[PDB]
RNA sequence: GUCCCACCCAUACCCCGCCCUCAGGGUAGAAACGAUGCCCUGAGGAGUAGGCGGCCGUGGAGGUCAGUGACGAAGCCUAGG
RNA sequence: AGACUAAUCGAACCAUCUAGUAGCUGGUUACCGCCGAAGUUUCCCUCAGGAUAGCAGUGUCGACCUUCAGUUUUAUGAGGU
RNA sequence: CCGGGACCGAGGACCGCGCUCUGCAAGGAUGCUGGCGUAAUGGUCACCAGCGACCCGUCUUGAAACACGGACCAAGGAGUCAAGGUUUUGCGCGAGUGUUUGGGUGUAAAACCCGCACGCGUAAUGAAAGUGAACGUAGGUGAGAGCUUCGGCGCAUCAUCGA
RNA sequence: AGAGACCGAUAGCGCACAAGUAGAGUGAUCGAAAGAUGAAAAGCACUUUGAAAAGAGGGUUAAAUAGCACGUGAAAUUGUUGAAAGGGAAGCGCUUGUGACCAGACUUGCGCCCGGCGGAUCAUCCGGUGUUCUCACCGGUGCACUCCGCCGGGCUCAGGCCA
């Protein structure tokens, strides 16, 4: 069902943070990682550069963790974990493990139906 | 090989926990918080008459 | 445990916490107790004054057994007596008998006195005794006597 | 820009206790609502000392005790945040109420034996819930082997780290004017 | 003595075999606990009086546990089941959480999770079917 | 060379929103609370060598989810979320 | 010729002592938050190195101690640029 | 005292200060209306356009350097363990404390039990022979949290004179 | 002979294999690399093209995306197909545009009134049993202006995106 009502959601940053000089080299992987060099031109703030995380990006505490639609997702191996979201059902989404056979998620996405509740990789 | 295995401990402070587990062992709220299945058994603590 | 060591902090930084100038070689200073006299007197003189030198005289072949002789003192002379029977003194049911006090029974070899006696004759044997230990003891009404 | 010499200044004094016991974290729920709820500046003092660590909870003794029980204090009530231990050189106790963190099993035995008896500092609360006619006690702080060590340095009298007491464990140069200097 | 409610809880807050954690949110999956939420007021396992509500073929089942036989487990729960009228069974739970001072906090939750296991026992309507916007004119030739 | 108007833009100054850090308050004859929570108020945020705190991952061990799995576990690929 | 002694000679080749010692060069592996330096004093066969004082962090405790200050004012001393 | 524009709407029952006082612009935005209900708003990627942007690690007062290492990728790769010290945190007992060298026992390298010696502490000072801690309610003076019958009593600790 | 909070084929002994082996040195001596088809060889009969190695059909198998160059099969590097850019490097940051591709959200919900359909038994009282001792459950009564469910019609309110 529809989720909560809430305060509109903002960003403040949707790009990743990728690491230095890792789009000339394939031994460096993309996640970030924090320059220590004594001359690293990104460690300095040199304008033009990569910008480094801060604390200062974070999100509204009212927001926080919230998919678009409104909902906490909230991860499910069987019936029995479904049943715990029957008070919650305008607050949190359910999310089905990915080793979770065909038959089981059958009997899942039926019992979330009666119950009210947001499935969000239900189509299979 | 001589790395230390083995570790010395107080012979009062052996006495004094194994005591604080068995007054634990009588409260039914703490059975049950361990994984015990105990919704059918009589009385807590459980006595049975020398038939064994 | 490993787990909880600045060890696991410093991996991903440079010179793990050493220095970048200064750099942690391997025994700048020499090892153990060398430069005492020549680069390390500034310690060895702030600390430890009394260090180099010699002291009196020798005694060759020294028998521990031979200066055995532990004390006690008055403070502590009625804690000898069993607690039920220290408390029919005090309270002052006994009146006709006086307690016999075995030092060396219980360890010890001397009698010293610090602090007070009270007003109970007792009876003591010791091998050696003070002067005020035996001045206290008989103001209270009571005697030593030596026994080796 | 600001122009200020001290920024982000945390607190020098514990805001909680470092331990983990069940019982004291109980204690000192009770003690924060008192204190709250209360004009009495006895309970602030009561909730501070519950934070403290060993070497700052030093013991007290039933002599210490014997000696502030004079000079018109004969029935007032002791309160003790520490431990309280047994004295052999005290021969007669007094009578009287302590109200104390725990009890040795003798420095117990001996307070009742007397005509007196032992609270807990639950107890406490419930019986003078504003600290009235009562005197707070506490041990000696410097009374530790550890102290004696401080601030070793010339002209000082302080006590060495040594391995061994004799004749040839830094007794020489520096200690007497017969091998160059002293001290 | 030496154990009570707060004792328990104390013992318990940190681990305990009911406990469900991950990311956004801490849960419960305990009996005697109504919105399955890990807190000391909904810890039915903890305090001397707590209520539970489970689905039952028809209506509602509801327990309570009586406080005089706190060490007798097989006949310390005392079960009612309600399978006649929505509203006759929001009043009876209401009146049995507050009207004798037995939990009367537990009032609005209580109700509550009565009138969703209620709600999810109607039958489910079909679904509307589902439409594409951008693999239609894949499926269209 | 001297004097006078108007105008242009810094991560500086002023007002508003959000994050964190520090400081100060409220909350039980409990219709009560992840009291390690929640509510109210003000100020602050540069950094090599270095210090401390909190968190994320990996191989094994005790306990617990009466956990997932040949109707497909683990691993691998994927300008799909 | 200090030449030759198995492509090896101003002292051959092989195994072991041996992971020989280095005040000297090179390297030293995830993230976020708060604080934040020194190249100066004294001694050393000391001058590319140490100890010692200073500068820095962390833990606290005593009172929330009319308590202090890289400052002005008033009265009163010293100085030979 | 009247006009004209721009950016913003945090909070969520009532409570307060007030005013022009049937009410209000006074402790934070509401009312009315139209189009569309899907790739229209929105997101990812590729490419052109405006402005900006020297190669990293390292020693150094000073590195993009005509200063050294680095053709590329996968797997391996560096503050550890023992004995002995020390300060600080947690815990047990407390003028004492420490079962485990050994013995008893066992569901057998586990867990449980025992106590004679011994170690550290309870007394120092001298090279040594040796000697060995109360005049006083365990002292006087100035501060001192807390309590108080409102006269005072005074913890911890600091300064000072004595035994 | 029995075991383990040990290692898992660049690890663990130099050696999990015809390993102190093959190989080097006149000699003393030095000293490697190298594990895994499938449950079962059922390890491809026959036809056809080719001098042959082999290819194309056709068979076995649960599977040949398991064929002895054999479990799974990553990166560096390479071939074909498809999309795109290029006036003496390329790569990167902020911000629009175009093309390609795409996740959500929405589809109605509660309430009131009117009509039809079906089922009960709604309030009250009597008996029994629990329990928080005043609040409930079961049996009996009730029997059409009460209670519950469905369908049809009307009305108010709340609901998605951009202005
Ligand atoms: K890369
Ligand atoms: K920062
Ligand atoms: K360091
Ligand atoms: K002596
Ligand atoms: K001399
Ligand atoms: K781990
Ligand atoms: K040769
Ligand atoms: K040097
Ligand atoms: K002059
Ligand atoms: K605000
Ligand atoms: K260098
Ligand atoms: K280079
Ligand atoms: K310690
Ligand atoms: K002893
Ligand atoms: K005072
Ligand atoms: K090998
Ligand atoms: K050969
Ligand atoms: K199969
Ligand atoms: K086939
Ligand atoms: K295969
Ligand atoms: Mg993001
Ligand atoms: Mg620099
Ligand atoms: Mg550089
Ligand atoms: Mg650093
Ligand atoms: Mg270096
Ligand atoms: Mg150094
Ligand atoms: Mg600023
Ligand atoms: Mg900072
Ligand atoms: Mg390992
Ligand atoms: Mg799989
Ligand atoms: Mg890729
Ligand atoms: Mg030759
Ligand atoms: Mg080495
Ligand atoms: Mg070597
Ligand atoms: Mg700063
Ligand atoms: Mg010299
Ligand atoms: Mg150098
Ligand atoms: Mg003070
Ligand atoms: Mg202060
Ligand atoms: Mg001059
Ligand atoms: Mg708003
Ligand atoms: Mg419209
Ligand atoms: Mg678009
Ligand atoms: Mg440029
Ligand atoms: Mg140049
Ligand atoms: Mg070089
Ligand atoms: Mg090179
Ligand atoms: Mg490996
Ligand atoms: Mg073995
Ligand atoms: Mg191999
Ligand atoms: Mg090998
Ligand atoms: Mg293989
Ligand atoms: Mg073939
Ligand atoms: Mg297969
Ligand atoms: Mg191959
Ligand atoms: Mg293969
Ligand atoms: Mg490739
Ligand atoms: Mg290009
Ligand atoms: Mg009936």
């Amino acid at each position: 069902v529809a989720a909560k009502k809430h305060v509109p959601i903002v960003k403040k940053r949707t790009k990743r943070f990728m690491r230095h000089q890792s789009d000339r080299f394939k031994c460096l992987d993309s996640a970030w990682r924090k320059p220590k060099g004594i001359d690293n031109r990104v460690r300095r703030r040199f304008k033009g550069n990569l910008a480094m995380p801060s604390i200062g990006y974070g999100s509204n505490k009212k927001t926080k963790h919230m998919m678009p639609s409104g909902h906490k997702a909230f991860l499910v191996h069987n019936v029995k974990d479904v049943e715990l979201l029957l008070m919650h059902n305008r607050t949190y989404a359910a999310e089905i493990a990915h080793n979770v056979s065909s038959r089981k998620r059958i009997d899942i996405i039926t019992r979330a139906k009666q119950l009210g509740v947001k499935v969000t990789n239900a189509k299979a | 090989i001589w790395r230390k295995w083995h570790v010395k401990i107080n012979q009062g402070q052996k006495r004094f926990a194994t005591a604080s587990a068995l007054a634990a062992s009588a409260v039914a709220p703490l059975l049950m918080a361990r994984g015990h299945q105990v919704s059918t058994v009589p009385e807590v603590p459980l006595v049975v008459d020398s038939a064994a | 445990p490993t787990r909880f060591s600045k060890t696991r902090k410093h991996r991903g930084h440079v010179s793990a916490g050493k220095g970048r100038v200064g750099k942690h070689r391997k025994h700048p200073g020499g090892r153990g107790m060398a430069g005492g006299q020549h680069h390390h007197r500034t310690n060895l003189d702030k600390y430890h004054p009394g260090y180099f030198g010699k002291v009196g005289m020798r005694h060759f072949h020294l028998l521990r057994n031979h200066y055995w002789r532990p004390s006690i003192n008055i403070d502590k002379l009625w804690s000898l007596v069993p607690s039920d029977v220290r408390e029919q003194y005090l309270s002052g049911q006994k009146k006709d008998t006086a307690p016999v006090i075995d030092l060396l029974s219980h360890g010890y070899a001397k009698l010293l006195g610090k602090g007070r006696l009270p007003e109970i004759p007792v009876v003591v044997r010791a091998r050696y005794v003070s002067a005020e230990a035996e001045r206290k003891v008989k103001e209270a009404g009571g005697v030593v006597e030596l026994v080796a | 820009g600001i122009d200020l010499r001290w920024k982000h200044v945390r607190s020098s004094h514990r805001k909680a206790p470092k331990s983990d016991n069940v019982y004291l974290k109980l204690l000192v729920k009770l003690y924060r609502f008192l204190a709250r709820r209360t004009e009495a500046p006895f309970n602030k003092v009561v909730l501070r000392r519950l934070f403290m660590s060993r070497i700052n909870r030093p013991p007290v003794s039933l002599s210490r005790i014997a000696r502030n029980l004079k000079n018109g204090n004969e029935k007032k009530t002791v309160v003790v945040v520490a431990t309280v231990t047994d004295d052999n050189r005290l021969l007669q106790v007094p009578k009287m109420e302590v109200a104390a963190l725990r009890f040795t099993a003798k420095a117990r035995a001996r307070i009742e034996a007397a005509g007196g008896r032992t609270l807990t500092l639950d107890q406490l609360a419930l019986e003078k819930p504003t600290g009235a006619n009562t005197l707070l006690l506490r041990g000696p702080k410097n009374a530790r082997e550890a102290v004696k060590h401080f601030g070793f340095g010339p002209h000082k009298h302080k006590k060495p780290y040594v391995r061994s007491k004799g004749r040839k464990f830094e007794r020489a140069r520096g200690r007497r004017r017969s091998r160059g200097f002293k001290v | 003595s030496n154990v009570s409610a707060d004792l328990i809880w104390e013992v318990s807050r940190n681990y305990n075999s009911f406990l469900v954690k991950q990311r956004t949110g801490t849960f419960s999956r305990d009996a005697l606990n109504l919105t399955n939420q890990h807190s000391r007021k909904h810890a039915g396992f903890v305090n001397d009086k707590a209520l539970g509500i489970v689905p039952a073929e028809k209506g509602v089942k509801v327990i309570a546990k009586k406080v005089k036989a706190a060490n007798k487990p097989a006949s310390s729960l005392y079960t009612v089941t309600y399978k006649s009228t929505a509203r006759k069974a929001y009043k009876a739970i209401a009146s049995q959480a507050a009207k004798h001072g037995y939990r009367a906090d537990l009032r609005q939750a209580a109700v509550a999770r009565a009138s969703a296991i209620l709600r999810s026992q109607r039958p489910v309507k079909p679904e509307p079917p589902k439409k594409l916007r951008g693999a239609a004119a894949r499926r269209a030739a």
